[PDB]
């Protein structure tokens, strides 16, 4: 029961760190989604501005 | 969204002081001058032209830019006048950072203030910078800096600490658009996941609900002076200019003149209007946003066709907008009605105005072009 | 706000319930020794305990252990109680640090007390609280005193959590109440990460308001 | 998981975005040229007038 | 231009 105890805090620690792994990742891709976007804005705009 | 918000009538007219093609690449980035009567002018060169009204009015050999820095290097398009700190921010390609003072070079012709701040943003997490925002309260000077890639932080132009941040809104991802409560309320975040986000300037505490679903870009933010809890946008497509109820999270207001139809799901019409300002007069919201259209952008909510606009193509009637009232609102329909082309040739974005019973307006395009109307 | 010199009074409070668990029943230990089955929350479906308090200015003792009266916590370890410890107020105010204990049984040769935890009478800035401050448990060891106080129990997530609570509902809030019932709303997810957090031992201490102004006075000493 | 259903969604979004940012990128560059090469016509043409 |  012990070992099942402690294998299943572990668990749930990183299970919570990989959450927030997840979510930096994500916050990361989504800046790079920014300043890809934010690139196709702008060639668009220059495009038309053109 | 103005000080003293003018009596109802506006209407506008067409008079104007000067144009310029000064800027070598597509300038984005503009500040106007609260203190005094100048505004900045930037280019995708990575150079920025310093203008001043008193000046490049007129009764003067040359109304070239004041100060031309391009030390920043890169493309300048990202600029902002310090809310009372003396210093100018400035943005380039190249993830870094400058707030100079410039105005060193006032009096006399001397070198004007390199940065006093300056930050090579993070490449990754905020390159340079896609928003920078300064508060000024006088005990303190906090400036807020976004960028592209979802990041949102502030940075105190007179502490170092940079703890304000703003959890990047994953979920909106693309961060290049963001509104400002006018007595530091809440911001709303302008992206193009097709969801939006909004974050309040109390606690700063993350309020994502809005959205417009197709996956559309906005970048345009002005304080709805309908509602606290209503705020001012603009979108890329179909010249939208909407209202978003940000507890539902979605645009109800429009001037709708499109291919689309209204909220259409592919949008047919894939033009728009930015560059809105705003201030409360005549009943309702009084905007001037720079019409991607290259229409001159007066707009009215009640009488929008009965009003005058700076736009131009004279070749239409009398002006047409359609007044309605859809579902709890009051919708709007805008419907359309030798020589040298007077307006401007490129993708509009800029505007800035002054005036006192009378003044004058600055217009730009997608590539450097100037219009400074009366 | 009030000086301590003139109270000098000596120290009354009421008793609140500790929020670490029984989880620290020394499983192996537990394995050595049949005492501790005679732990009271090792045969009881919760845990009371003899209680012990005490104040000592940056470690020199200035009261006693004050236990609490008989009270059940073998079902429930809710604590309605009242303690008067032996501190006075103006009794080395300076650097006090509120120590405490229970007692109960590590087994039946070690009934007594093995929580503890070290706080500062006043606050990090001084004034005092006579609010419930809870604690940080110290589990399987006991209150220390010292300045250098060894079982810290007062002085983030949580913590950010708190602190906005705690300027919010002093009154800096904007007319804008919707964020109020979002800041609890969200506010209950912090505390929940914080409670799915686990490993960790608490307890609710909760100082009794003086009707001396009649709230969680803070006093500082002089 | 619902998150990261939305993350992965947003990343495709993020993947194309940036393929029509190469796309309007380069017709930027082309509708740049296409100016250049009209304002050297009206150079040429001015010139001759 | 150049505004010299």
């Amino acid at each position: 029961v012990e070992k099942n105890r402690k294998i299943v805090a572990e668990n749930l620690e990183k299970v919570q760190a990989e959450a927030e792994r997840l979510d930096q990742e994500e916050a990361q891709y989504q800046r790079e989604y920014s300043e890809f976007k934010r690139q196709q804005l702008e060639l668009d705009d220059e495009l038309k501005s053109v | 969204w103005e000080s003293k918000p003018p009596p109802p009538g506006w209407r506008p007219k067409g008079l104007l002081v000067a144009h310029l093609h000064e800027h070598k690449s597509a300038v984005n980035r503009i500040r106007v001058s609260d203190e005094h009567s100048l505004f900045a002018t930037c280019s995708n060169d990575g150079t920025v032209k310093i203008w001043n009204s008193q000046k490049m009015e007129g009764k003067t050999t040359t109304t070239r830019s004041i100060l031309t820095y391009s030390r920043i290097g890169g493309r300048v398009k990202t600029l902002t006048f310090c809310q009372g700190s003396h210093y100018l921010a400035i943005a380039s390609d190249n993830g870094a950072v400058q707030l100079l003072g410039i105005e060193a070079s006032k009096l006399p012709k001397s070198p004007k203030i390199h940065p006093l701040q300056s930050r090579i943003l993070d490449q990754k997490e905020d390159g340079c910078v896609v928003d920078m925002h300064h508060f000024n309260s006088g005990a303190q000077s906090v400036l807020a800096y976004a960028t592209v890639n979802g990041s949102l932080v502030g940075w105190d132009l007179r502490s170092s600490s940079n703890a304000w941040t703003l959890k990047h809104d994953l979920k909106s991802g693309l961060i290049t658009s963001f509104a400002v409560d006018i007595h530091q309320c809440w911001l709303c975040i302008g992206t193009s996941s097709g969801t939006m986000a909004c974050w309040d300037m109390r606690f700063q505490l993350p309020i994502s609900s809005h959205c417009h679903p197709s996956r559309a870009r906005i970048r345009r933010l002005s304080m709805h002076p309908l509602y606290q809890s209503w705020v001012i946008a603009a979108v890329q497509g179909n010249n939208e200019v909407s209202m978003w109820d940000m507890e539902t999270g979605d645009r109800r207001f429009t001037l709708w003149a499109s291919s689309a139809p209204p909220l259409s799901e592919l949008q047919p019409s894939p033009h728009s209007v930015h560059g809105i300002y705003c201030s409360p007069a005549d009943g309702n919201p009084i905007l001037l946003t720079a019409g991607s259209d290259m229409k001159i952008r007066f707009w009215d909510l009640a009488y929008p066709e009965r009003s005058y606009v700076v736009a131009g193509s004279t070749s239409s009637p009398s002006v047409s907008y359609y007044r309605k009232i859809i579902e709890g609102t009051e919708v709007v329909q805008e419907i359309q009605n030798e020589s040298l082309p007077v307006g401007h040739h490129d993708i509009i974005t800029d505007v800035a105005t002054f005036q006192t019973t009378q003044g004058f307006i600055v217009t730009a395009s997608r590539d450097g072009i100037v219009k400074v109307w009366k | 706000y009030i000086y301590s010199c003139d109270l000098d009074i000596n120290v009354q409070l009421k008793i609140g319930s500790l929020e670490g668990k029984r989880e620290q029943k020394s499983y192996k230990a537990v394995l050595e020794d049949p005492m501790l089955k005679f732990s009271g929350l090792y045969q009881e479906t919760c845990s009371d305990l003899y209680v012990t308090c005490q104040v000592f200015a940056e470690g020199k003792p200035l009261a006693l252990p004050v236990r609490t009266s008989y009270k059940a916590f073998s079902t429930r370890w809710n604590w309605n109680e009242w303690l008067k410890l032996p501190v006075k107020y103006p009794d080395l105010p300076r650097n006090a640090q509120v120590a405490l204990t229970i007692w109960d049984v590590y087994g039946p040769g070690k009934a007594v007390p093995v929580g503890g935890t070290t706080v500062s009478l006043f606050g990090k800035y001084g004034m005092f609280r006579q609010g419930m401050h809870d604690l940080k448990v110290w589990p399987n060891v006991e209150a220390d005193g010292s300045e250098p106080t060894k079982t810290p129990g007062r002085t983030d997530q949580m913590s950010r959590l708190a602190k906005l609570t705690k300027a919010h509902r002093q009154g800096h809030m904007v007319k804008v109440d919707w964020l109020d019932r979002l800041t609890f709303r969200e506010i209950e997810m912090i505390n929940e990460s914080e409670k799915r957090s686990s490993n960790f031992m608490y307890l609710m201490v909760e100082f009794r308001c003086v009707k001396c102004d009649d709230k969680e006075y803070g006093i500082v000493y002089y | 998981q619902k998150l990261y259903s939305r993350a992965q969604r947003h990343q495709e979004k993020k993947e194309k975005i940036q393929r029509h940012n190469r796309k309007l990128g380069d017709l930027v560059e082309k509708k740049t040229i296409d100016l250049r090469s009209h304002y050297e016509r009206l150079a040429n043409l001015r010139r001759s007038h | 231009f150049e505004v010299r």
